[PDB]
C-alpha cells in the first residue's frame, strides 16, 4: 500500500481512493505489528517517493465553497425536463464537497498510523531523518484546518440576515461540520503520549 | 503479339465465342522459369466470361484460337500485359510472361 | 408540458422495453450477494498448501494468495509515468477490505 | 551571465555550484556566519565574479585572485571542526560580497517581449538590494555530484583533441617531419573504454527491484550527458574523421606512428553513442533532423557492428524518426543485404520500419514489397 | 535442397526465421493490398501441407501457423471481438422461446445448466466477406485496396480438429522426440489456430460438442480418453487454455441476457394489456368518493418512465407494498427472479457437474503446485475465477451495453454496424491520403442510414462519438502551425459532430464532459473554413439552461488567455500571405468571442452568475480590448471605425481575409460591444429591487460613452442601383450590435428618442 501511493505522485483518481480504503482495514484499532512492518521498510528503502504524495495530494482536496452553492440553488429549481424521465441525476451531490467520502479517509489513515502513543511514527512525522529532504507533515496539515475554518466562518456571513435556515442550507453545513471534527481528531493523536 | 504453339491435339472443332462460359484449370510461370499463379494447387477451376474484359487481353486472345480439351503453351509480349508497371508486388516492369493454359469444357 | 405527457399503453412493443430493462435496476443494485468476501479468503490463501507438497528444504512454497498480492507489487514497480486503470486492481483491492 | 529559473533546471547539472574556502586546512570543517569563501561551477569549471565594470560575470580559474570573488555570508541585512550552524533549507542566508560590500540580487528589467518570452532574469550586486532573496540550501551529495566532473574532464579533453587535429585538415605531409604539437591516443583510448563501461545497461540475472532501481539511474544520466553537449561533440568527432576514407594510408599524412590506431579509435564512437541513445526516449527525436547523416554510410568496411546497432536503436524508440524516410533510404539499406552478405540484423531492422508500438504506418509498409520482394534473387 | 535439413544447419534457418517473421510484418494491422502479393510469393497449398506434417525443426515451420493465421484471418476476428461486448437483440418468434433448458424434468429446473454454447443466439453480427485471388484479372486502374484473401475454411475445420485429435492421445502415450522438437511446439501453435476460428464461429452445435470431449469426463456425458486439464504442461500452453476458456464465459453471459430480453417480451405485454383494463375500470364509468381522483394520478400524470417505477417497485420488494397489481402476474417474477438466483451463483440455502465448480476447483490447483513466472501469465487466470465468483457483478456491468429493437429495422442497422467498423479499423493504423479518404465516404454513409435519427440511446451504447474523437487528435497533434497535414478531413468530421449534439439533451451532456479536453487542442489550427473544432465547442451548450450553469469557471477563464493572445500577435499564416500585420489579429479575435455570446445567455437574456464572473475576469486583462481603443494612446472612439472606413476604400492598402481587412476591424469592436450588451447585469427584475447589480451596470455604462455611441448609428455605404456592393468593406448590416448595446444598458428616458 506504501509502494501503491507512492506511484501515484499527485492525481486523485480513483486509484488511491480504492487503495486508502484498504489500508484502514490492516491497521485499524491499533495493530502494533503492522506499524512496525511500515516503519522498517521507509527506512531501508531510504527514498523520498511517498511524502512528495501526501503532501501534494492534500494539498488539492476541497472546502466549503460558496460560489458552487449558488449553482445549485437555482438549478435545483427546476424539477423534469420537457419530456425525458425528470432529473436523471436527481441529487448529483458533486458540487460543494464531491470529496467528503474520500477526504474523511485520509485523516484517518493518518491518524491511525500515530496510535497507541507510538513515539517513532509522531516523530518521523516530523523530519524524515537521513533521506535528502523532509517534509513535515504536521505544520502541513495545520494550514488546512485554517482554509477550511475561512470557509465556515465565510458561510456564516451568507445566513447572517436570515432567520430560518432551509433544508439545503443544513445538509451541506453538516457535512463541512463533520470533515472538521475527523481533522480534530487527529491533531490530538500527535500529541497524546507527550 | 501473341505466339501459339499446341502441346496436345483437342477436338479442334468447337470454338469458344462471345457470351459463353469458359472454365481454365491452368498454371502460370515468368520468362526467366520462375511459376508465380496457379489454379491445380489452389484445385479450383477457374472461370471467366468472355467479351465483358474481365482478364487481359493477351490471355482472352490467346484463349480465343484453342479449342475444347486443349492443352497448349501461351506467350504474351510484356506490351499487352502489365506493360509499364506491372502488378506491384508480384512481377517485374517489362516483363515476358509464360502461360500454360487448357480448357475443361463448355466449348 | 407535464400535462400533455403520454400514457403508457400507446407505446411501441420495441421501446417500451428497453426503459424496463433500465428501470428493473431496482432488483440487483439493492440486493446483495455477500458469498464471496468470507469464503473467498477462506478456500483460497489459507489452506492453499494442502498435501500436495511432498518435501522442502529451507523455504515453502508461496500459497495462492501470496502471488497475488506481489503481482500488485510487481506491477507498481514498473517505470512508467503515471498509473493506468486496471480496474481488475478495484476488483480485488476492495474485496480484501 | 548568471540567471534565475523556476522548476526546470532543478534537476540539471547547469545549477550546481560548489564552495571553496580560503584555507588550506580544514576546508571541510563546519561552515559559520562571516566567513570569506569561493563560489565554483562544477560543469563550467569557473568561479563568479565582478571584476571592474562588467558585472557578476563567470571569470575563469586564472582570474580569480581572491579579490575578484571575495564572497561571504551575512546573517541579515579554529584548528577543529568549529561550531555547526548553517543548517540545510532554512539558514536563509545572505550573500555579500567582502570588499565591495554590496548585496546580490536581481536586476529584472523586463521589456514587453521579455516577460511573455524567456522567464529569465538578471543577479547584479545592488548597493541596497531587494528585500526577497532568502537564500536557502539543499544537498545534493549522491551519485550524480561524481558524474559531475566527469562531464568537466571529458569535455575539456575532447574538444582538444578536435582542435589539434583540426590543424592539419589539408596538409599533405612533409614526410620526415610528422606535424607541430603532438596528438593524444592513449589517453582517450582508455576514456572512451570506461563510459562504455560506466553507461553498460543492466544485467538480466538481476530480480525486478534491482533491475529498476538502477534502470532509473541510468536513463537520467544518459539525459544528463546531453544537456552539456557530448551529443555534438562525439557527433563533431566523426565528422572530422571520417573525411579519411579507405584506411590508415590516407591517415598517412596526420603522424604515421598513430596510423596503426585508427581502426579501433573509429569503431569506440559508435558503441559509445549507442549507450547514450539505447532505451531513452528524448535523446532519440534529436536525430530526426540528423537521420539522413548517418543512413548516408553504410558502406565502410570497418563500421558494420557500429552503424547496424545505432540504426537498431534509433527506430525502437521514436516513431518519429521512422516517419521521415521518403525513397531513397530504404533501398540504401535494401543494398546493404545485397553487398554484406546474408545476416539476420539487417532484415530485423526492416521489421522495424513496420507497426510501431500498437500504431502502424502504410505510407512506406509497400515499398519494401515493391522493391525487396518482386525480385526473387 | 530439401527443407527438412535445415534442423542441421543452425544457421540457414536463422536467417529463413526472421524470414516469415517480415512477411508477418508486411501484413500489417490490416492491409488487404499487399497481403494477396504474399499468397503469389509462399503458397496457397504448401501451408495446408504443413499442418500434417510431423519432422519440425522447431522455430521454422511450426512459425508457419502463425503466417496461416495472418493471411487468412484477423481481417474479421480484429472486428468481431470488438463486437463481442454489445448484446442488441430483435423482436423475433425464435426469442420468444428461451429459458433454462425447458426439457428438464422437476431436478432440470435447479440443474442441468446445459453445454455453454449450443445455438439460437439471435445476436447482431456483420458476415465475413472473403474474395479470391486472381492475378489474371484485368487491371482495375471500390472495396479497401481490396476485400480479403479466400480459403476454404470447410478443409481447416474437419482438418483441425482431426490433428488435435492426435495431439491428446500422442500426449498420453509419451516419447522421446515429440512433434517440434518439445511438446509445447505440439500444442501452442496448433490450439491457437483453434481458438482463432472458434471466435468467429465457424464451428457449429455438432463440433463444439466435441471439442468439449477433450474435457470429457466432466463437461461431457450429458445424456482413456483423459481430458486436457488432466496432465502437466508447460508455462505457455496454460496461457492458451485460459485464452480458450475465457470464450465459453462470455457465451453464457451472451445466453444470459437473452433470456432477460425473453422475459421483457411476454410480461410488458401483459402489463401494457392489464394497465387499459384498470383504464376503464377507473375510466369516464367511474363512480364516486372524489379523492379517488387523487389517488388516480400515474395514470395520466408523470412521464411514462415515472409510470414503470411506482408498478414495478412492489413487484420485486418485499414485505410493504403500494398501489399493488393483482396477485397472478406478480409470481412469475418470484419465480424468475428466484431461478435467475438460482442460475448463477446463488446458493440460496466430488464431481464438479458444473463449470462454475470446475473452473474454481482447477485454477486453485495450478497455483498451489507452481510458483508461476511469466507476469503475464498470472494476470489472466486471476481475470477468470473473479467471473466466476461475482456472477451479478459481470450481469450489472453489462445491461448498459444492451438494446432491444424490432423487425423490419434490422437490415437498415446492419448496414450501419458493418459500416461503422471500419471507423474502429482507422484509429489503430496511421493516417494515409487513401485512408482519409475512406473515412469520409464512411462517415457520410452513416447519416444516411435512417437509424441515427430513432434511437439515439444506441449511439451512445456503441460510442461511436468516442472513437471518432481520438481521429481528430491524432492528426491534429503538431508542435506549431506548420503540422496541419491532412486539412479537408477535420471540416468533413467536425460537422458531424456538431448535428451529433443537437438530438437530445442527454446527447448534449455526453459530449459537454470532454469541453476542458477539446478546448486544450482547439485554439491553434485556425484558418480555415467550414467549421473547426471550437465550432463544436460552442455548440456543446446552446439551448441547455442547466448546462450553462455547471461550467467551472477555468474553462471560461482558460479561453479568455486564448484571447490574450490574439491581442498582441501578427498571425504569422495570415503574415505568410505577404500582408502588413501591423498590431493584431482580428480574424482569431472573433472566434473566442463567439463562443462566450452562448456562455452569457441561454434562452432570451438569463443566467448572470457566469456573466458576472466574465465581466470581472475580462477587466483584469485590458490587453483583451483592441488596442485602438482602451489604452494610453488614444481611443477614437468615432475615429477607429472611421479609419478603418477609410481604409475599407484604399485596396493599396490592405492586403494588396479572402474579401479584405477593413470588414475583419469591423467585426470585431462590433461583436464585443455585442457581447457587452447581452453581458449586461439583468433585466429590470433584478436592477430595481437590488444593489448588487448597479455595480457592474455602472461598470460597463463607464466604457462606452454614449456621446460616440449615438453617433455610431450613420453613414450607410450605398444602394444598388443603375450594380451592387461588396460584402469586403465596413457594411451596416451588422451595426445593430450598438442597438442592442443601448438597448438594455443606458436606455430610453426622457425625449432624446427625437433626437
Amino acid at each position: 500500500v506504501l509502494q501503491m501511493i507512492s506511484a501515484c505522485k499527485g492525481e486523485t483518481g480513483a486509484m488511491v481512493s480504492s487503495t486508502l480504503k484498504l489500508g484502514i482495514s490492516i491497521l485499524n484499532g491499533g495493530n502494533a505489528e503492522v506499524q512496525q512492518k511500515m516503519l522498517d521498510y521507509l527506512k531501508d528503502k531510504k527514498e523520498v517517493g511517498f511524502f512528495q504524495s501526501i503532501q501534494a495530494l492534500m494539498q488539492t482536496c476541497s472546502v466549503l465553497d460558496l460560489n458552487a452553492f449558488e449553482r445549485q440553488n437555482k438549478a435545483e429549481g427546476l424539477g423534469m425536463v420537457n419530456e425525458d424521465g425528470t432529473v436523471i441525476n436527481r441529487q448529483n451531490g458533486e458540487k460543494v464537497m464531491a470529496d467528503d467520502e474520500f477526504t474523511q479517509d485520509l485523516f484517518r489513515f493518518l491518524q491511525l498510523l500515530c496510535e497507541g502513543h507510538n513515539n517513532d511514527f509522531q516523530n518521523y512525522l516530523r523530519t524524515q531523518t537521513g533521506n535528502t529532504t523532509t517534509i513535515n507533515i504536521i505544520i502541513c496539515t495545520v494550514d488546512y484546518l485554517l482554509r477550511l475554518q475561512e470557509s465556515i466562518s465565510d458561510f456564516y456571513w451568507y445566513y447572517s440576515g436570515k432567520d430560518v435556515i432551509e433544508e439545503q442550507g443544513k445538509r451541506n453545513f453538516s457535512k463541512a461540520m463533520s470533515v472538521a471534527k475527523q481533522v480534530f481528531n487527529s491533531l490530538t493523536e500527535y500529541i497524546q503520549g507527550p | 503479339g501473341v505466339e501459339i504453339e499446341t502441346i496436345s491435339p483437342g477436338d479442334g472443332r468447337t470454338f469458344p465465342k462471345k457470351g459463353q462460359t469458359c472454365v481454365v484449370h491452368y498454371t502460370g510461370m515468368l520468362q526467366n522459369g520462375k511459376k508465380f499463379d496457379s489454379s491445380r494447387d489452389r484445385n479450383k477451376p477457374f472461370k471467366f466470361r468472355i467479351g465483358k474484359q474481365e482478364v487481359i487481353k493477351g490471355f482472352e486472345e490467346g484463349a480465343a484460337q484453342m479449342s475444347l480439351g486443349q492443352r497448349a503453351k501461351l506467350t504474351c509480349t510484356p506490351d499487352v500485359a502489365y506493360g509499364a508497371t506491372g502488378h506491384p508486388g508480384v512481377i517485374p516492369p517489362n516483363a515476358t510472361l509464360i502461360f500454360d493454359v487448357e480448357l475443361l469444357n463448355l466449348e | 408540458a407535464c400535462f400533455r405527457m403520454t400514457p403508457l399503453y400507446n407505446l411501441p412493443t420495441h421501446r417500451a422495453c428497453n426503459m424496463f430493462l433500465e428501470s428493473y435496476k431496482a432488483a440487483w443494485i439493492l440486493t446483495e450477494d455477500h458469498s464471496f468476501e468470507d469464503r473467498m479468503i477462506d478456500d483460497l490463501s489459507k489452506a492453499g498448501e494442502q498435501e500436495e507438497e511432498e518435501e522442502e528444504v529451507e523455504e515453502k512454497k508461496p500459497d495462492p494468495l501470496h502471488q497475488l498480492v506481489l503481482h500488485f507489487s510487481r506491477t507498481a514497480l514498473t517505470e512508467k509515468s503515471k498509473l493506468d486503470e486496471d480496474y481488475l486492481y478495484m476488483a480485488y483491492a476492495d474485496i480484501m477490505a | 551571465l548568471v540567471y534565475y529559473e523556476g522548476g526546470a533546471v532543478c534537476t540539471h547539472a547547469r545549477s550546481l555550484w560548489r564552495l571553496e574556502p580560503l584555507r588550506i586546512s580544514w576546508s571541510g570543517s563546519h561552515l559559520r556566519w562571516g566567513q570569506p569563501l569561493r563560489i565554483r561551477h562544477v560543469t563550467t569549471g569557473r568561479y563568479l565574479a565582478l571584476t571592474e565594470d562588467q558585472g557578476l560575470v563567470v571569470v575563469d580559474a586564472c582570474k580569480a585572485h581572491t579579490k575578484a570573488t571575495s564572497f561571504c555570508f551575512r546573517v541579515s541585512k579554529v584548528e577543529g571542526m568549529g561550531p555547526p550552524e548553517i543548517k540545510y533549507g532554512e539558514s536563509l542566508c545572505f550573500v555579500q560580497h567582502v570588499a565591495s560590500g554590496l548585496w546580490l540580487t536581481y536586476a529584472a528589467p523586463d521589456p514587453k517581449a521579455l516577460r511573455l518570452g524567456v522567464l529569465k532574469k538578471k543577479a547584479i550586486l545592488h548597493q541596497e538590494g531587494h528585500m526577497d532573496d532568502a537564500l536557502f540550501l539543499t544537498r545534493c551529495q549522491q551519485e550524480e555530484s561524481q558524474a559531475a566532473r566527469m562531464i568537466h574532464s571529458t569535455a575539456g579533453l575532447y574538444n582538444q583533441f578536435i582542435k589539434g587535429l583540426d590543424s592539419f585538415s589539408g596538409k599533405p605531409r612533409g614526410s620526415g617531419p610528422p606535424a607541430g604539437p603532438a596528438l593524444p591516443i592513449e589517453a582517450v583510448i582508455l576514456s572512451l573504454q570506461d563510459l562504455i563501461g560506466y553507461f553498460e545497461p543492466p544485467s538480466e540475472e538481476l530480480q525486478h527491484e534491482e533491475k529498476q532501481s538502477k534502470l532509473r539511474s541510468l536513463r537520467n544520466r544518459q539525459s544528463l550527458f546531453q544537456e552539456e553537449g557530448m551529443l555534438s561533440l562525439v557527433l563533431n568527432c566523426i565528422d572530422r574523421l571520417n573525411v579519411y576514407t579507405t584506411a590508415a594510408h590516407f591517415a598517412e599524412y596526420a603522424g604515421e606512428e598513430a596510423a596503426e590506431s585508427w581502426k579501433e579509435i573509429v569503431n569506440l564512437l559508435y558503441e559509445l553513442l549507442a549507450s547514450l541513445i539505447r532505451g531513452n526516449r528524448a535523446n532519440c527525436a534529436l536525430f530526426s533532423t540528423n537521420l539522413d547523416w548517418v543512413v548516408s554510410k553504410l558502406d565502410r568496411l570497418e563500421a558494420s557492428s557500429g552503424i547496424l546497432e545505432v540504426l537498431y536503436c534509433v527506430l525502437i524508440e521514436s516513431p518519429e524518426v521512422l516517419n521521415i524516410i521518403q525513397e531513397n533510404h530504404i533501398k540504401s539499406i535494401i543494398s546493404l543485404l545485397d553487398k554484406h552478405g546474408r545476416n539476420h540484423k539487417v532484415l530485423d531492422v526492416l521489421c522495424s520500419l513496420c507497426v510501431c508500438n500498437g500504431v502502424a504506418v502504410r505510407s512506406n509498409q509497400d515499398l519494401i514489397t515493391e522493391n525487396l520482394l518482386p525480385g526473387r534473387e | 535442397m530439401d527443407i527438412l535439413e535445415l534442423s542441421e544447419r543452425l544457421d540457414l534457418q536463422r536467417f529463413h526465421s526472421h524470414t516469415l517473421r517480415l512477411y508477418r510484418a508486411v501484413c500489417a494491422l490490416g492491409n488487404n493490398r499487399v497481403a494477396h502479393a504474399l499468397c503469389s510469393h509462399v503458397d496457397q497449398a504448401q501451408l495446408l501441407h504443413a499442418l500434417e506434417d510431423a519432422h519440425l525443426p522447431g522455430p521454422l515451420r511450426a512459425g508457419y501457423y502463425d503466417l496461416l493465421i495472418s493471411i487468412h484471418l484477423e481481417s474479421a476476428c480484429r472486428s468481431r471481438r470488438s463486437m463481442l461486448s454489445e448484446y442488441i437483440v430483435p423482436l423475433t418468434p425464435e426469442t420468444r422461446a428461451i429459458t433454462l433448458f425447458p426439457p428438464g424434468r422437476k431436478g432440470g429446473n435447479a440443474r442441468r445448466h446445459g453445454l455453454p454454447g449450443v445455438g439460437v443466439t439471435t445476436s447482431l453480427r456483420p458476415p465475413h466477406h472473403f474474395s479470391p485471388p486472381c492475378f489474371v484479372a484485368a487491371l482495375p486502374a471500390e472495396a479497401p485496396a481490396r476485400l480479403s484473401p479466400a480459403i476454404p475454411l470447410e478443409a481447416l475445420r474437419d482438418k483441425a480438429l482431426r490433428m488435435l485429435g492426435e495431439a491428446v492421445r500422442d500426449g498420453g502415450q509419451h516419447a522421446r522426440d515429440p512433434v517440434g522438437g518439445s511438446v509445447e511446439f505440439q500444442f501452442v501453435p496448433v490450439l491457437k489456430l483453434v481458438s482463432t476460428l472458434l471466435v468467429m464461429g465457424i464451428f457449429g452445435d455438432e463440433d463444439v460438442k466435441q471439442i468439449l470431449k477433450m474435457i470429457e469426463p466432466e463437461v461431457f456425458t450429458e445424456e482413456l480418453e483423459e481430458g486436457l486439464l488432466q496432465m502437466k504442461l508447460p508455462e505457455s500452453v496454460k496461457l492458451q487454455m485460459c485464452n480458450l476458456l475465457e470464450y465459453f464465459c462470455d457465451q453464457e453471459l451472451q445466453h444470459r441476457v437473452e433470456s432477460l430480453a425473453a422475459f421483457a417480451e411476454r410480461y410488458v405485454d401483459k402489463l401494457q394489456a392489464n394497465q387499459r383494463s384498470r383504464y376503464a375500470l377507473l375510466m369516464r364509468a367511474f363512480t364516486m368518493s372524489a379523492a379517488e381522483t387523487a389517488r388516480r394520478t400515474r395514470e395520466f400524470r408523470s412521464p411514462p418512465q415515472e409510470q414503470i417505477n411506482m408498478l414495478l417497485h412492489f413487484k420485486d420488494e418485499a414485505d410493504e407494498e403500494d398501489c399493488p397489481l393483482p396477485e397472478d402476474i406478480r409470481q412469475d417474477l418470484q419465480d424468475f427472479h428466484q431461478d435467475l438466483l438460482a442460475h448463477c451463483g446463488i446458493q440460496l440455502e466430488k464431481k464438479p457437474q458444473s463449470l462454475q465448480e470446475l473452473v474454481s476447483h482447477m485454477v486453485v490447483r495450478w497455483a498451489q503446485e507452481d510458483y508461476v513466472q511469466s507476469p503475464e501469465l498470472v494476470r489472466a487466470m486471476f481475470s477468470l475465477l473473479h467471473r466466476q465468483y461475482d456472477g451479478l457483478g459481470e450481469l450489472l456491468r453489462a445491461l448498459p451495453r444492451a438494446y432491444t429493437i424490432s423487425p423490419s429495422s434490422v437490415e437498415d442497422t446492419m448496414s450501419l454496424l458493418e459500416c461503422l467498423g471500419q471507423i474502429r479499423s482507422l484509429l489503430i493504423v496511421q493516417m494515409g491520403p487513401q485512408e482519409e479518404n475512406l473515412m469520409i465516404q464512411s462517415i457520410g454513409n452513416i447519416m444516411n442510414n435512417k437509424v441515427f435519427y430513432q434511437h439515439p440511446n444506441l449511439m451512445r451504447a456503441l460510442g461511436m462519438h468516442e472513437t471518432v474523437m481520438e481521429v481528430m487528435v491524432n492528426v491534429l497533434g503538431g508542435g506549431e502551425t506548420k503540422e496541419i497535414r491532412f486539412p479537408k478531413m477535420v471540416t468533413s468530421c467536425c460537422r458531424f459532430l456538431c448535428y451529433f449534439c443537437r438530438i437530445s439533451r442527454q446527447n448534449q451532456r455526453s459530449m459537454f464532459d470532454h469541453l476542458s479536453y477539446l478546448l486544450e487542442n482547439s485554439g491553434i489550427g485556425l484558418g480555415m473554413q467550414g467549421s473547426t473544432p471550437l465550432d463544436v465547442a460552442a455548440a456543446s451548450v446552446i439551448d441547455n439552461n442547466e448546462l450553462a450553469l455547471a461550467l467551472q469557471e477555468q474553462d471560461l477563464e482558460k479561453v479568455v488567455s486564448y484571447l490574450a493572445g490574439c491581442g498582441l500577435q501578427s498571425c504569422p499564416m495570415l503574415l505568410a500571405k505577404g500582408y502588413p500585420d501591423i498590431g493584431w489579429n482580428p480574424c482569431g479575435g472573433e472566434r473566442y468571442l463567439d463562443f462566450l455570446r452562448f456562455a452569457v445567455f441561454v434562452n432570451g437574456e438569463s443566467v448572470e452568475e457566469n456573466a458576472n464572473v466574465v465581466v470581472r475576469l475580462l477587466i483584469r486583462k485590458p490587453e483583451c480590448f483592441g488596442p485602438a481603443l482602451r489604452g494610453e494612446g488614444g481611443s477614437g472612439l468615432l475615429a477607429a471605425i472611421e479609419e478603418a472606413i477609410r481604409i475599407s476604400e484604399d485596396p493599396a492598402r490592405d492586403g494588396p481575409n479572402r474579401v479584405h481587412l477593413g470588414h475583419a476591424i469591423m467585426s470585431f469592436y462590433a461583436a464585443l460591444i455585442d457581447l457587452l450588451g447581452r453581458c449586461a447585469p439583468e433585466m429590470h427584475l433584478i436592477q430595481a429591487g437590488k444593489g448588487e447589480a448597479l455595480r457592474i451596470r455602472a461598470i460597463l455604462r463607464s466604457l462606452v460613452p454614449l456621446d460616440d455611441l449615438v453617433g455610431i448609428i450613420s453613414l450607410p455605404l450605398q444602394i444598388p442601383t443603375l450594380q451592387p456592393k461588396m460584402s469586403a468593406s465596413f457594411v451596416p448590416d451588422h451595426k445593430a450590435s450598438m442597438v442592442l448595446f443601448l438597448d438594455r444598458v443606458y436606455g430610453i428616458e426622457n425625449q432624446d428618442f427625437l433626437l
